[PDB]
RNA sequence: AGUGAUCUAGAAAG
RNA sequence: AAGCAGCUUUACAGAUCAAUGGCGGAGGGAGGUCAACAUCAAGAACUGUGGGCCUUUUAUUGCCUAUAGAACUUAUAACGAACAUGGUUCUUGCCUUUUACCAGAAC
C-alpha cells in the first residue's frame, strides 16, 4: 500500500510516515552504534503507540476555526504563507509584549527574535514581581520555534539563500531545536521530541550520505517536521489553559 | 535481557546495560540353563513340525494327530539322552 | 517481547511489565538436576510460541504463525525480457 | 552486481543518485 | 483438553504432576493457551520441552534366570527383527491362530514352535510362551494365560530403565513354576507383579537400550539457500537430509530428512530466522521411527555436564537418569540388584 | 449479555442466522433421502485454500453475511468464515 | 430443459407414474434417465383392469409413460429460479 | 579461534 | 455467429387519432479547503412493520415468529495504513524540597 491502489482519499501531509518504513525493517548491518540505537528507540516509540489507543471521540462539535468563523468579528482572505507566518511574528511579538507591559514590567525587553532580557539589575521586589511562569515562557519559545522557521522562507524570498539552502535550513532549526530554542527549561517532556529527531536524523543521514560522505546539504525536513507537528497537537490544549 | 542473560532494565543500573559474550568461556550356573533349554527345544521343534503337517495335510481328527506329533518326541527324547 | 521482558537484539526494550520476581521460588519442579538440557530456548523461541517456553505468559498476543513461501519473480532487465518468461532462478520441467 | 538503474558497481537500485528510468 | 483436542494424550503421574503429549511444539502451544485462556484460566508452571522415550533390548538374555516372590517365574527377552517392527507398527503382518502361524513361519522366517506360541502382540511387542510341556503341562499353564498375559502388558506399558514403555522386544517364557496346593484364585493375584518383575529382569539381562523418537522433517526453501539448511542439520544433534526434490517451475526445493524429536525444540524458529523467511519446514511423526540414543545405559560414570547439552557418548545415561530423578524413581541408577537375589547378583558381577 | 468475544467469532441471535439464496426447508426436506447427502471433507497441506475454499462456497450459499466487509466483498482480505476461533484468527491458521 | 431437470430433481422421493398401457406404479425413483427411463424401487404397482399388486423393483421405458407425479416440495426446489 | 545485546542529557523558585 | 420467425422498440410513415394500459413529466445537472443536524465500537454486536408474548392485560421497549431494506467503520479487529498531551492512583528512576521530570501499569 498505496501503490497496488489506483483510487483512493487524501491525507493530510503530516499523515504520510515516509520515514517509517525504514525503521519497521532490519537495518543495514554495517551501520554503527549510535544509528542502530536510533532505529531501536523509534521502534520503541511505534510499539508504544500501537500498544495504547487513544480513540476520539464522535460529540467533538466545537472545532476551534470553524466556530470562529461563524462570528462577524473574523473574517477570510487568502495571503501568502510567508505574509502569514510574518503578519503571526508580529501578533505574536505585540500580545507577548502587551502582557508584559500590562504587568508593568518595562525593564525587561523581548527582542525580535523573542529572547527575553532585564534591561537593567534589578531589586528583589522587581525580580519577584517579574518572574513570569512557564506559560509565558512555552509561548515565548513556541513563537522563537516559528520564528525561525518564518525567517529561512523570507531569506529564500529575498534570493539570498537558493532551495537547497532552504530545505537544510529547515531540516537543521528542525534537528536543533534543543541548541536554538531553550524550550525543554519549561517543558522537559519536549526532550521525547528532540530525542526522536535526533534518532530520524541519524536514520535520514546514513541512507542519504551513502557514497556523498559529509557536510551540509541534507534537506529531506519531512519526518522531524511532523514529530514537531504532533507535539503541537498535545501542546494546544494545555497551552491553552 | 536475552537468552536469559542482562538486566530487568537499564534504567537505574548506572550502566548501559550492554552485554557482552565470554570469549575466555568359568560360566555361572544360571547361564547353563540356556544351554538346557535349547536341547529340549529341538525336541518340541521337530514335535511342532510333524503336528503342523498331520493337522493341515493329513488327517481331520485331533486324536489323531495328537498322538502321532507325540510319537515323534517319545523316542527323541531318549535319541538325544 | 515486552510482556515477557525479554529482547532479540535490534527490538526495542522496555522495563519490566511485571516488576516482581518470584524470589520465595525454591521448588523441585524445574531443578537442573531434572531438566533435560539438549538446546538452549532462545528468546526468538520465547516470543514465536509464548505459550509453550514461558512459565507465566501473562498479557502475551498469539502470533501469527506463517505465510506461504514468497516465489514473486522479478523481471530484472530493462526491455529485452517480456512480461512472461522463465526466469534463471527457477527448476526446469523434465517431465514428459 | 550492478545498479541496474545506471550501470555501476556497488550501490543498490534504491541507492542510486541518477533519476529512475524504464 | 483430552475431549476437545483428539490427538492429545493426558496422564497423571505418582508425583502427582500431569503429563501431556502431544504432536508438535505448535499443538502444546494451541492447547496451554487453551488451558490459561478458557477452560482453565489459572497460571500453571511447565518443564522445558521433553519426548516420550522407550525401553528396548540389544541382544539375547545372558541368563534365563529364575524370579521370585514359592511362585516362580523365568522369561528370557530377544530384539525383534526390524522387518517385523515396521510391519507391525503399521498394525499389519505379511488374529486367526493358524493364518498367524503361517505367516509368521512364512515371511518373518519364525520357528513353527514358536510360531504357534505366540501368546499376545502388544504395542510393539510380542510375548512367546515357549513353556516345556515337562515341568508344566499345558492345560495347568492355560488356567493362568489371561493373568499371566495382564502381567507382561503391565511389564510393557512401564519398563524397568524409566518405567517407559517397552518397545521391539519378543518375550520368551522359560517356565513359570506353581505350586501344587494353593487354590487358583488366589494364585491369579500373586502371578501379575511377578511376571512383571520377571520381564523386567529378561530386558535388564538383554543389554538394554534407550529408544528415541525421531521426526521426519519436510522443509521448503529456495534453492540458493540449501548451504544454510544443511548447515542448520549438521548443528542439531543427529539430524541427517536423505532426499532433495528439485520443484519444477519454481525456485524452491524441498528437503527431506529426520530430527530427533527431543532436538526438534525451535527447529521451525532457527531454520526460518537463518533463512530470512524464505524457507519453512513442518515436523511429523506418521512414520513410526525409534531409533538407539548412544551411550550405555548402565555406564555408571559417564560425563555428564550440569548445565551445558552432554556428550554424545553419555546421552542414553543422562536421559535415563534425568527421567528417573524426574519421576522420582530416584545416583546409582538401573540395574539387576533392584530385582534379584544379592548373591545371584554379586556372582553376575563377577562372571560379567 | 453472553459475550463470545474473547473465545470465537460467532452468531448468539437466530435473527441474524443468515438468509441462504436458496429456502432452506427444502434442503431439511431431503435430508430424509440417504441418495442425497454427500459428505465432504476438505484436506490438505498448510496454507492450501481450504478455508478460502470453503469461503467461495460459504459466499455464494447466502444473500448477505453480517462479518462481511468492504475489505472482504472486494478481496483484499480472505473472509475465514470457518476460521472462526479468536486463536485462529490469532494466528491465521485452521487450528480445529 | 426444466421438465427432464425436474424427473432428475424427483430421483429418492416417491413417485407415481401411470403407462400408455393404462397400469400405474407407484415408489422410490431410484435413477431416472434424461430419456425418461425411470427405475421405481418397493412398488406399488396397478393392472388397467384396476387389479392391485407389489413388486420389488422396476424399469420403464421413457416412451410409455403417459405422466409422472412428484412430491409438491419441488414447487419450491432451486431448479425453478430465474 | 572471534555472531551479536550500548542507561544518561535542564531550567525556575526555595 | 449471421440469413428468416418471436421480444425490445425507436428515426420514422400509418389504422387508431376514440376507449385503454406502460413509462416518464407536475421546480434540472456538476461542483464548494461552505454550514447545520443525525450517526460512528457493539450478544458479530441493525432498524422499521404484520401476527403472537411476561409486565395482569404485555403497552413503545425486553420475548417468539413472518418480512423489506442496511450507508460509513472492523479480524495480524477500527472512524486516522497517522500519532500528541493531560488528570488520578500504584510501582520505579534521578533525587536536598516543590514545579519541571525518569517509565511502566491501571482507570
Ligand atoms: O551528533 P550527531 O547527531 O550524530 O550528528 C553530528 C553532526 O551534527 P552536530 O553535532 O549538530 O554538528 C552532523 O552534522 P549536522 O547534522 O549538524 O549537519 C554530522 O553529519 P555530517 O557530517 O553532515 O554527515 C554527524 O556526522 P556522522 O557521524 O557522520 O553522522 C555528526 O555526528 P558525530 O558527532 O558523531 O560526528
Ligand atoms: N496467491 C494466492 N493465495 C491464496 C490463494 N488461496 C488462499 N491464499 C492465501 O493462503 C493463505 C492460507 O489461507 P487458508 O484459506 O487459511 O488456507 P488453508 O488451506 O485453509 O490453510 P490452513 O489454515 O492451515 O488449513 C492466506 O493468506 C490466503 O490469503 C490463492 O488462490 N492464491
Ligand atoms: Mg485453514
Ligand atoms: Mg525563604
Ligand atoms: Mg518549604
Ligand atoms: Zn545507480
Amino acid at each position: 500500500f498505496p501503490f497496488n491502489r489506483t483510487k483512493g482519499k487524501m491525507v493530510r501531509a503530516q499523515d504520510v510516515a515516509l520515514a517509517k518504513k525504514w525503521f519497521l525493517q532490519h537495518p543495514d548491518e554495517e551501520y554503527p552504534v549510535k544509528v542502530k540505537v536510533s532505529y531501536q528507540k523509534l521502534l520503541k516509540n511505534y510499539v508504544l503507540n500501537e500498544l495504547h489507543p487513544t480513540l476520539p471521540t464522535n460529540h467533538n462539535k466545537t472545532k476551534l476555526l470553524k466556530s470562529l468563523k461563524n462570528t462577524k468579528y473574523f473574517q477570510q482572505t487568502t495571503i501568502d504563507w510567508v505574509e502569514a507566518g510574518l503578519q503571526l511574528c508580529r501578533q505574536g511579538h505585540n500580545m507577548l509584549n502587551l502582557l508584559i507591559h500590562r504587568k508593568g514590567l518595562t525593564y525587561l525587553h523581548l527582542d525580535y527574535n523573542f529572547n527575553l532580557k532585564p534591561t537593567k539589575t534589578l531589586t528583589t521586589k522587581e525580580r519577584k514581581k517579574s518572574r513570569l511562569g512557564n506559560s509565558f515562557h512555552l509561548m515565548r519559545e513556541l513563537l522563537k520555534m516559528m520564528k525561525l522557521i518564518v525567517d529561512t522562507h523570507v531569506q529564500f524570498r529575498l534570493g539570498n539563500v537558493d532551495a537547497f539552502q532552504l530545505a537544510d535550513g529547515i531540516h537543521y532549526i528542525l534537528n536543533h531545536i534543543g541548541q536554538l530554542t531553550g524550550i525543554y527549561r519549561y517543558k522537559y517532556k519536549v526532550m521525547h521530541q528532540i530525542r526522536a529527531c535526533k534518532d530520524l536524523k541519524h536514520i535520514i543521514y546514513y541512507k542519504f550520505n551513502k557514497n556523498l560522505g559529509k557536510g551540509p546539504g541534507c534537506g529531506f525536513w519531512q519526518p522531524a517536521w511532523r514529530v514537531w507537528l504532533n507535539f503541537l497537537r498535545g501542546t494546544i490544549p494545555l497551552l491553552e489553559r | 535481557s536475552y537468552n536469559g542473560i542482562g538486566l530487568k532494565s537499564a534504567k537505574g543500573s548506572s550502566t548501559s546495560g550492554h552485554v557482552q559474550r565470554s570469549l575466555a568461556s568359568r560360566p555361572l550356573a544360571v547361564q547353563k540353563q540356556i544351554e538346557t533349554h535349547m536341547e529340549k527345544r529341538e525336541i518340541e521343534v521337530q514335535v511342532s513340525e510333524l503336528r503342523d503337517r498331520l493337522e493341515e495335510e493329513e488327517t481331520l481328527s485331533e486324536e489323531q494327530i495328537d498322538k502321532k506329533c507325540e510319537a515323534l518326541r517319545a523316542k527323541l527324547t531318549n535319541e538325544w539322552q | 517481547g515486552k510482556a515477557l521482558n525479554n529482547a532479540i537484539p535490534g527490538g526495542p526494550k522496555f522495563e519490566p511489565l511485571y516488576p516482581r520476581e518470584e524470589e520465595e521460588d525454591y521448588n523441585e519442579f524445574n531443578s537442573i538436576d531434572r531438566v533435560i538440557f539438549r538446546v538452549p530456548i532462545r528468546s526468538e523461541y520465547k516470543v514465536a510460541f509464548p505459550h509453550l517456553y514461558n512459565s507465566r505468559p501473562r498479557s502475551v498476543r498469539i502470533p501469527w504463525y506463517n505465510n506461504p513461501v514468497s516465489c514473486i519473480i522479478q523481471n530484472d532487465e530493462e526491455y529485452d525480457t517480456p512480461a512472461l518468461f522463465f526466469d534463471p532462478s527457477l527448476n526446469p520441467i523434465p517431465h514428459f | 552486481s550492478f545498479c541496474r538503474n545506471c550501470g555501476e558497481a556497488g550501490h543498490k537500485e534504491k541507492d542510486c543518485m541518477e533519476k529512475p528510468r524504464k | 483438553i483430552s475431549k476437545y483436542y483428539p490427538g492429545v494424550i493426558i496422564k497423571v503421574e505418582e508425583s502427582g504432576e500431569h503429563v501431556i503429549l502431544g504432536n508438535g511444539e505448535l499443538y502444546m502451544d494451541c492447547l496451554l493457551y487453551d488451558l490459561r485462556a478458557s477452560y482453565a484460566k489459572i497460571e500453571i508452571k511447565i518443564s522445558d520441552p521433553l519426548t516420550v522415550f522407550s525401553e528396548s533390548c540389544s541382544n539375547e538374555s545372558f541368563a534365563s534366570i529364575p524370579v521370585s516372590n514359592g511362585l516362580s517365574i523365568s522369561v528370557a527377552a530377544e530384539p525383534m527383527d526390524s522387518k517385523m517392527i515396521q510391519d507391525l507398527s503399521r498394525n499389519t503382518l505379511g488374529d486367526n491362530p493358524r493364518k498367524l502361524s503361517k505367516i509368521l513361519r512364512t515371511e518373518y522366517g519364525w520357528d513353527s514352535l514358536a510360531s504357534r506360541n505366540v501368546w499376545s502382540f502388544y504395542n510393539g511387542n510380542v510375548l512367546i510362551n515357549d513353556t516345556l510341556p515337562d515341568e508344566i503341562s499345558p492345560e495347568l499353564l492355560s488356567k493362568y494365560k489371561e493373568q499371566i498375559i495382564q502381567g507382561f502388558y503391565w511389564a510393557v506399558k512401564e519398563g524397568p530403565l524409566a518405567e517407559e514403555p517397552i518397545y521391539g522386544v519378543q518375550y520368551k517364557l522359560l517356565s513359570i513354576s506353581v505350586p501344587s496346593d494353593v487354590n487358583i484364585d488366589v494364585m491369579k493375584s500373586q502371578i501379575i507383579p511377578l511376571m512383571k518383575k520377571a520381564c523386567y529382569v529378561g530386558l535388564l539381562t538383554a543389554i538394554p537400550i534407550l529408544l528415541e523418537p525421531i521426526y521426519e522433517v519436510d522443509i521448503t526453501v529456495h534453492a540458493p539457500l540449501l548451504p544454510i539448511v544443511e548447515e542448520l542439520m549438521k548443528k542439531r544433534r543427529g539430524s541427517r537430509i536423505y532426499k532433495t526434490i528439485k520443484v519444477a517451475g519454481t525456485p524452491l526445493l524441498e528437503v527431506r530428512g529426520q530430527v530427533p524429536v527431543i532436538e526438534s525444540a525451535g527447529f521451525e524458529t532457527d531454520l526460518r530466522l537463518s533463512t530470512n523467511g524464505l524457507g519453512m519446514c513442518q515436523l511429523y511423526f506418521w512414520h513410526k521411527i525409534w531409533r538407539k540414543v548412544p551411550g550405555d545405559v548402565l555406564d555408571k560414570d559417564a560425563f555428564i555436564p550440569k548445565l551445558k547439552p552432554a556428550p554424545i557418548n553419555s546421552l542414553s545415561r543422562d536421559f535415563v537418569m534425568k527421567t528417573r530423578r524426574r519421576k522420582g524413581i530416584s545416583n546409582d541408577g538401573p540395574t539387576l540388584e533392584k530385582y534379584i537375589s544379592a548373591e545371584l547378583y554379586a556372582q553376575l558381577r563377577e562372571n560379567g | 449479555r453472553t459475550k463470545l468475544q474473547e473465545h470465537t467469532i460467532f452468531t448468539q441471535l437466530k435473527k441474524n442466522i443468515p438468509k441462504t439464496r436458496y429456502n432452506r426447508d427444502y434442503m431439511l426436506s431431503m435430508a430424509n433421502i440417504p441418495e442425497r447427502i454427500i459428505n465432504v471433507g476438505v484436506i490438505g497441506p498448510l496454507h492450501s485454500g481450504k478455508t478460502s475454499l470453503m469461503d467461495l462456497l460459504v459466499i455464494d450459499s447466502h444473500k448477505r453475511i453480517p462479518d462481511m466487509s468492504k475489505n472482504v466483498e472486494l478481496g483484499w482480505k480472505p473472509l475465514r468464515y470457518l476460521d472462526n476461533l479468536k486463536q485462529e484468527i490469532d494466528r491465521g491458521l485452521s487450528i480445529k | 430443459g426444466i421438465p427432464v431437470k425436474l424427473l432428475n430433481e424427483a430421483q429418492g422421493h416417491i413417485v407415481s407414474l401411470e403407462l400408455t398401457t393404462g397400469a400405474t406404479y407407484r415408489g422410490k425413483l431410484v435413477e431416472s434417465e434424461d430419456s425418461m427411463n425411470v427405475q421405481l424401487r418397493d412398488v406399488i404397482a396397478t393392472e388397467p383392469q384396476g387389479a392391485v399388486t407389489h413388486m420389488d423393483q422396476i424399469f420403464v421405458r421413457g416412451s410409455q409413460i403417459k405422466f409422472i407425479v412428484v412430491p409438491d416440495l419441488l414447487k419450491n426446489a432451486p431448479l425453478f429460479k430465474k
